RNA sequence: CUCCGCAUAAGCCUGCGUCAGAUUAAAACGAACUGACAAUUAACAGCCCAAUAUCUACAAUCAACCAACAAGUCAUUAUUACCCUCACUGUCAACCCAACACAGGCAUGCUCAUAAGGAAAGGUUAAAAAAAGUAAAAGGAACUCGGCAAAUCUUACCCCG
RNA sequence: GCUACCUAAGAACAGCUAAAAGAGCACACCCGUCUAUGUAGCAAAAUAGUGGGAAGAUUUAUAGGUAGAGGCGACAAACCUA
RNA sequence: GCUAAACCUAGCCCCAAACCCACUCCACCUUACUACCAGACAACCUUAGCCAAACCAUUUACCCAAAUAAAGUAUAGGCGAUA
C-alpha cells in the first residue's frame, strides 16, 4: 500500500528514520555525548572571492567581435607553450640534463602538494 | 470479525521485509531482481 | 495468410429483406429474424 | 457496419519487373548442364528448410537437431514443449488407428 | 479493415442505388 | 559547490577553499508577512545556512546575522498524460536578517510607469486591424438585415 | 549588497532589455586564470539576478522582459568550466599521466555487469572496512542464464530495429522511384 | 525544451508555439508524412531565394522564400500562392481577411537565373578556394545566396556596446601565460592566501 | 446534539490557502476538479557518547510501620587521551487501514461536559405492509418447543463440569 | 504488518464493600450470550438493546523469531494476509 | 436526426547476414540511489513430478555438434506400453 514509485526522502518514516537522512549537505563536524555537535572551522568550506575593482570584462561580449578558430587546449600544446622553450633553450646552450625535468616544471609525485593533480584533493 | 485490514502500514517493517539489503543478503533474493530487471519493472525492491 | 469475410453485409441482407413486414425485433435482429424466415418458407 | 465505406485505392501489379521476368529460369539447371547442380540447390530460405519437406513435428525436430545450439533460450523452451504436444497429439489422439 | 475489393466495389453500387432512391433524378 | 566530491579531511591539514562555486539563489517575494530585515531566498538542497552566510558576506558584501532553512516539497499530486505522476521540484526556503539594522523591502520590478510609455510600437497587422474595426459599422435595425454595400 | 539581486531601476519594467553576445571557448582561452575567475563571478551575479527576474516575473504572472540574457549567461559559464576543465586535465596529463582526477576501476556487480566503480575516501585500510567489505564485487554461477536473457532480449531489439528501417526504405522506395538511382 | 515525440507533425508554425499547440497535442498519435530524403548537400533552397512557382496556382510567378522547412522539404514565397482567411475575427467582427501562402515542395519551385530571368537548375560545384556554389547548369551562372537577417536579428554596423557588453578590444586582450600551474594556485598566489598544514594521506577504495 | 474534542505517536504526501476557469459534489453555489502562484523557519524530537582494566547482594508499592512472593526498569572507580563548538533532518491539510467523502478498525496525554466540535428534517400528504418507540379497560403466561421479547428487578431445586 | 505461539524493553485499568483475594458490584477497555434489523447491507460479518470479564492465566503500542514432505495450536482437524 | 459507422499507418512476425552490450559530474549492498572509522558471512552437491501403460508399483522420446542413408536394423523392456 505504499508508493513504491515515489522517491524515497527524509519526510517518509518514522523519527528515527526521518533524523537520519538528509538532503545532501556534506558534513561541516561530528556528534559527541549530549547529542552535541562540534563544528570544524576547515570543514566548513571558504569561498575565494576576488576583487573585482578595475575589472574591465563584462557578462556579454559585443557582437563586432571577430570570429575565431576554435582550438581546444592539449597536453602536446600547453607542453609547447611552457616547457618547450625553455627546453629548446637548455639543449641549444648544452645545459640540458635528463635529470631535471622538476626543474624545467615536472612534477615527480603529487605527495606533499597542497594541490595534487591525481588523486584531485582539491576543490573546483 | 471485519477483515480486509491485514494491512497495517509499518515503513521499518516494510523495508525490513522487503528491501535492496534483504533481497540481496539471499542469492534467492538477487534471483527476484534479476527477473525484475529483465522484466522492465519500474521499481525493482520496496 | 489470414482469410476474414467481407460480404456479412450482404450475407446478412439475403435474410433480413425477406423480414421487414414482421413485428418486434425478429425484423432487425438476424439471430431472431433467421428462425422466423425459415418457418415462413 | 464493418465494412469500408469508400474505395480502396487501385491496386496496380508490375507483371514484368526483372523478379517476374526472370523467376522460374535455371530451374532445369541439372537437366540442361550436366548435372553440375541440383534444382534445389538454388532454394533460398532456413537452412533447415532446404530441398526438404515434412510436417509440424518433424520440422520442429528437424530445427531443433541442426540449429538447436544456436537458439535463444525461450525459442529453445518452446520448441521443445511444442515437440512434446506434437508427439502427444500425433502417437496418442486422433480418429484413425 | 480488411483486404478485399469486390465486397467494397458492391457495398458502394448498393449505396449509389440508396442515394438515387433519395434523391430520384428527374 | 554541487555535485562535487569533498574532499576528505583529518585532523590538522589544510582549509577546505572553494575557488570557483556553483551555487546559484535567487531572492524571491516572501508571500506572507515577514519583518523589516528579513529577506527570503530560494537555495538547492546542497546549500548550508553557514554556506549562505558566508556566500552572502564574500560575494555580495551583506551583513548577515541569522539564518534559518527549511525543505519546501514540491506537489506529486498532478496526472498527466497516461496517469503518471508528475513530481515539481523540491527546494530550500531561506531567512535571513540583516546584522546592522538595515531594512529590506522587495521592489516593484514591472512598474506600470514603464510598462505604458508614451512610446510605443505597433504592428501593421494589428494597426490595420483596428482601422477597420473602427470604419466597419453594424447594421443597423432600420435596414433589417438588408445589405448596406450597394449604393442603389 | 541586496542591490545587485536587481537590475538597473530604469531598466525595469521595461519590455526588452539589449545584451551582447556570450563568451567563447576561444576568447576564454586567451584569458588568464584569474581573469577566469572574476568573469566567473560576474557571471554568477549576473545569472543570479535573471533567475531572480524569472521567479518575479513567474510570480506576477508577466513574461519574462528576456530570457535568452539567462541562457547566454549559462552558455558563458559553462564555456568557462570546459576552458578550465581543459587546462586542468592537459596539466594533470603532463605531470601525471592519469587522465581522470578520481581514481576508479572496472568492477564485476552482485548482477554480473561490468561497472566503472569510482573510489571513495576512507580513514581506514580498504580491509578493515566493514561495510565495504559487506558489498559483493563478484557474480556467483547463477547469473549466466540472466545475462544470456539480457543479451537476448538486446539482440531482439536491435534486429527489430533494422528491420523496420530496412522496411521504411522500402516504404520510401516505393513512393519515390527516382531514388533507386 | 519543447521534446518532440517520435511523430511529430511539422506545420506552418514555429514548433513550441500557442498555436502549435492548440494543435500537436502531447496525446495525438497521426499517420507520418513521408519527405523525400534530400541530403544538406542536396538542398539547393534557401532564404532569401528568388525561385518561379512551377505546377502551383501562379504557376510562373517569380517570388521571394521567406521561410524554409527542411523536415518536411518546404519553401513559402512571400505574397504568392495565397489563401484568404479572416485574422483577428470576433463573434460580430468578421476580421480583417489576408492572404495566407500555403507551403510548396521543392520540385514545385525552381530557382531563378540571375543572368536571365528565366528559370535555371541548380549544380553544386566547388570553386578555386573550395567554396561550393549553387551553378546554373545553362550558362555555368554562379547564384551566391543571398543576405538573410541574422538570427539574433543584431545588425553589426547598428549596434552599441550596453554597460554590460565587453568591447571587442577588452574581450581579444590575450592576458594568458601558459604555464605548468592551476586557477586554484594562480588564485592564491595573486590574493596572498598562504597555507602550510600539507594535505595527509587518505585511501581510496 | 456533543458519540466528543485538542495534541503526540504511527500512517499518508500537498489532498476545501490566493488568482483564472466551474469538469465535477451520489441534488446543487461549496470546492475536495484543472492550471498558475504561495507555504511548514528550532528552543520541540531525531541524528550521540575514546581506550584498557575494574565496581555494582539489600525491590517498587507516597516507602515510614507491618506484610509478602511471582524475587523485581531506572549506580562506579584507576590510568591514558581530550580546547572546540551550534551543522543536517520532521514541522501543511478537512489526512491513516478497509475498492468509496465506508454507521467498521485505530496506541497514548489532557479535558468530563465542554472555552473545543457539529446538524437528525430537499418540499408536500399523512394509504396499506414493514422498522424503532410511547400508552392501554378486565384477566395476568391461558402465547409458545421454551416467560422468545417486554415489565418488575423473586423462592426452592435436578443433571454436567 | 491479519492471525497461533514466543523474545526484548514499555503502557493502561474511575468509583463502592472488604482487603489476606487467578474475590464481588460497577465505567474506560477487552470479548461477543440472546433478540430485532440488515442479507448486492453502513459493513465480503455491521448496527441497537441486552450480556461475560474488567489487578489478572487481563488488555495493548513497537521491534524481532518459528514457512508449507512445514510452522504453531489451554485439539476447534484452530490460525498461518477476507 | 442522434448515438454512431468507415479509414492506414504506428508498428510487429518468420528467415538471412553479422558473434551484441559497457563510464557529462554526483549518489547508489546501511532503510539502495545515503560524502567521511577495527572487518573477517562467503560459491560447488543425482532434479522431481504431470502423463502413457486405458489402475499402478519396473518402466515412459526431451538438440549435445554433418543433412541424408544404414534404420526404426542390431539391441533394451512388468520382453508390455514403448525405448
Ligand atoms: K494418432
Ligand atoms: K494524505
Ligand atoms: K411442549
Ligand atoms: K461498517
Ligand atoms: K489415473
Ligand atoms: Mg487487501
Ligand atoms: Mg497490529
Ligand atoms: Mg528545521
Ligand atoms: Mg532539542
Ligand atoms: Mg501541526
Ligand atoms: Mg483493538
Ligand atoms: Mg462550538
Ligand atoms: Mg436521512
Ligand atoms: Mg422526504
Ligand atoms: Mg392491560
Ligand atoms: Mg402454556
Ligand atoms: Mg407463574
Ligand atoms: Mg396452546
Ligand atoms: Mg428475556
Ligand atoms: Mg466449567
Ligand atoms: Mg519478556
Ligand atoms: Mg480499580
Ligand atoms: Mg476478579
Ligand atoms: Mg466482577
Ligand atoms: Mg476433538
Ligand atoms: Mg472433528
Ligand atoms: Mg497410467
Ligand atoms: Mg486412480
Amino acid at each position: 500500500g505504499a508508493d513504491r514509485m515515489s522517491k524515497w526522502t527524509s519526510k517518509r518514516g518514522p523519527r528515527s528514520f526521518r533524523g537520519r537522512k538528509g538532503r545532501g549537505a556534506k558534513g561541516i563536524g561530528f556528534l559527541t555525548s549530549g547529542w552535541r555537535f562540534v563544528q570544524i572551522k576547515e570543514m566548513v568550506p571558504e569561498f575565494v572571492v576576488p576583487d573585482l575593482t578595475g575589472f574591465k570584462l563584462k557578462p556579454y561580449v559585443s557582437y563586432l567581435a571577430p570570429e575565431s578558430e576554435e582550438t581546444p587546449l592539449t597536453a602536446a600544446q600547453l607542453f609547447s607553450e611552457a616547457v618547450a622553450p625553455a627546453i629548446e633553450k637548455d639543449f641549444k646552450d648544452g645545459t640540458f640534463d635528463p635529470d631535471n625535468l622538476e626543474k624545467y616544471g615536472f612534477e615527480p609525485t603529487q605527495e606533499g602538494k597542497l594541490f595534487q593533480l591525481y588523486p584531485r584533493n582539491f576543490l573546483r | 470479525k471485519a477483515r480486509g485490514n491485514e494491512y497495517q502500514p509499518s515503513n521499518i517493517k516494510r523495508k525490513n521485509k522487503h528491501g535492496w539489503v534483504r533481497r540481496l543478503s539471499t542469492p534467492a533474493g538477487v534471483q527476484v531482481i534479476l527477473r525484475r530487471m529483465l522484466k522492465g519493472r519500474k521499481s525493482l525492491s520496496h | 495468410l489470414r482469410n476474414r469475410v467481407t460480404d456479412r453485409y450482404f450475407r446478412i441482407q439475403e435474410v433480413l429483406k425477406h423480414a421487414r413486414h414482421f413485428r418486434g425485433r425478429k425484423n432487425r435482429c438476424y439471430r431472431l429474424a433467421v428462425r422466423t424466415v425459415i418457418r415462413a418458407f | 457496419i464493418g465494412i469500408r465505406l469508400t474505395l480502396p485505392p487501385p491496386k496496380v501489379v508490375d507483371r514484368w519487373n526483372e523478379k517476374r521476368a526472370m523467376f522460374g529460369v535455371y530451374d532445369n539447371i541439372g537437366i540442361l548442364g550436366n548435372f553440375e547442380k541440383h534444382p534445389k540447390e538454388l532454394i533460398r530460405g532456413p537452412i533447415w528448410l532446404r530441398g526438404w519437406k515434412g510436417n509440424e513435428l518433424q520440422r520442429c525436430i528437424r530445427k531443433r537437431k541442426m540449429v538447436g545450439s544456436r537458439m535463444f533460450a525461450d525459442d529453445l523452451h518452446n520448441l521443445n514443449k511444442r515437440i512434446r504436444y506434437l508427439y502427444k497429439h500425433f502417437n496418442r489422439h486422433g480418429k484413425f488407428r | 479493415v480488411k483486404k478485399g475489393f469486390r465486397a467494397a466495389f458492391r457495398f458502394q453500387k448498393e449505396l449509389e442505388r440508396q442515394r438515387l432512391l433519395r434523391c430520384p433524378p428527374p | 559547490a554541487r555535485n562535487v566530491v569533498y574532499p576528505l579531511y583529518r585532523l590538522g591539514g589544510p582549509q577546505l577553499r572553494v575557488f570557483r562555486t556553483n551555487f546559484f539563489i535567487q531572492l524571491v517575494r516572501p508571500g506572507v508577512a515577514q519583518p523589516e530585515d528579513t529577506v527570503q531566498f530560494r537555495i538547492p538542497m546542497e546549500m548550508t545556512r553557514v554556506d549562505l552566510r558566508n556566500y552572502l558576506e564574500g560575494i555580495y558584501n551583506v551583513p548577515v546575522a541569522a539564518v534559518r532553512t527549511r525543505v519546501q516539497h514540491g506537489s506529486n499530486k498532478r496526472r498527466d498524460h497516461r496517469n503518471v505522476r508528475i513530481k515539481k521540484p523540491d527546494y530550500k526556503v531561506a531567512y535571513v536578517q540583516l546584522a546592522h539594522g538595515q531594512t529590506f523591502t522587495f521592489p516593484d520590478l514591472f512598474p506600470e510607469k514603464d510598462e505604458s510609455p508614451e512610446g510605443s510600437a505597433a504592428d501593421d497587422l494589428y494597426s490595420m486591424l483596428e482601422e477597420e474595426r473602427q470604419q466597419r459599422q453594424s447594421s443597423d435595425p432600420r435596414r433589417g438585415g438588408v445589405p448596406s454595400w450597394f449604393g442603389l | 549588497g541586496l542591490e545587485e539581486f536587481f537590475d538597473d531601476p530604469k531598466n525595469w519594467g521595461q519590455e526588452k532589455v539589449k545584451s551582447g553576445a556570450a563568451w567563447t571557448c576561444q576568447q576564454l582561452r586567451n584569458k588568464s586564470n584569474e581573469d577566469l575567475h572574476k568573469l566567473w563571478y560576474v557571471l554568477l551575479k549576473e545569472r543570479n539576478m535573471l533567475l531572480t527576474l524569472e521567479q518575479e516575473a513567474k510570480r506576477q504572472r508577466l513574461p519574462m522582459p528576456s530570457p535568452e540574457r539567462l541562457d547566454k549567461v549559462v552558455d558563458s559559464m559553462d564555456a568557462l568550466d570546459k576552458v578550465v576543465q581543459e587546462r586542468e586535465d592537459a596539466l594533470r596529463l603532463l605531470q601525471t599521466g592519469q587522465e581522470r582526477a578520481r581514481p576508479g576501476a572496472w568492477r564485476r556487480d552482485i548482477f554480473g555487469r561490468i561497472i566503472w566503480h569510482k573510489f571513495k575516501q576512507w580513514v581506514i585500510p580498504w580491509h578493515l572496512n566493514k561495510r565495504y567489505n559487506r558489498k559483493r564485487f563478484f557474480a556467483l554461477p547463477y547469473v549466466d542464464h540472466f545475462l544470456r536473457l539480457e543479451r537476448e532480449k538486446r539482440a531482439r531489439i536491435k534486429a527489430r530495429k533494422e528491420n523496420l528501417e530496412r522496411k521504411k526504405a522500402k516504404i520510401l522506395l516505393k513512393k519515390f522511384p527516382h531514388l533507386a538511382e | 525544451k519543447v521534446t518532440l515525440p517520435p511523430h511529430y507533425r511539422y506545420g506552418m508554425s514555429p514548433p513550441g508555439s500557442v498555436a502549435d499547440k492548440r494543435k500537436n497535442p502531447p496525446w495525438i498519435r497521426r499517420r507520418p508524412v513521408v519527405v523525400e530524403p534530400i541530403s544538406d548537400e542536396d538542398w539547393y533552397l534557401f532564404c532569401g531565394d528568388t525561385v518561379e512557382i512551377l505546377e502551383g496556382k501562379d504557376a510562373g510567378k517569380q517570388g521571394k522564400v521567406v521561410q524554409v522547412i527542411r523536415q518536411r522539404n518546404w519553401v513559402v514565397v512571400g505574397g504568392l500562392n495565397t489563401h484568404y482567411r479572416y485574422i483577428g475575427k470576433t463573434m460580430d467582427y468578421r476580421g480583417t481577411m489576408i492572404p495566407s501562402e500555403a507551403p510548396l515542395l521543392h520540385r514545385q519551385v525552381k530557382l531563378v537565373d540571375p543572368m536571365d530571368r528565366k528559370p535555371t537548375e541548380i549544380e553544386w560545384r566547388f570553386t578555386e578556394a573550395g567554396e561550393r556554389v549553387r551553378v546554373s547548369t545553362r550558362s555555368g551562372r554562379i547564384i551566391p545566396k543571398p543576405e538573410f537577417p541574422r538570427a539574433d536579428g543584431i545588425v553589426p554596423e547598428t549596434w552599441i556596446d550596453g554597460p554590460k557588453d565587453t568591447s571587442v578590444e577588452d574581450a581579444l586582450e590575450r592576458t594568458y601565460v601558459p604555464c605548468l600551474k592551476t586557477l586554484q594556485e594562480e588564485v592564491m598566489e595573486a590574493m596572498g592566501i598562504k597555507e602550510t598544514r600539507k594535505y595527509k594521506k587518505v585511501y581510496w577504495y
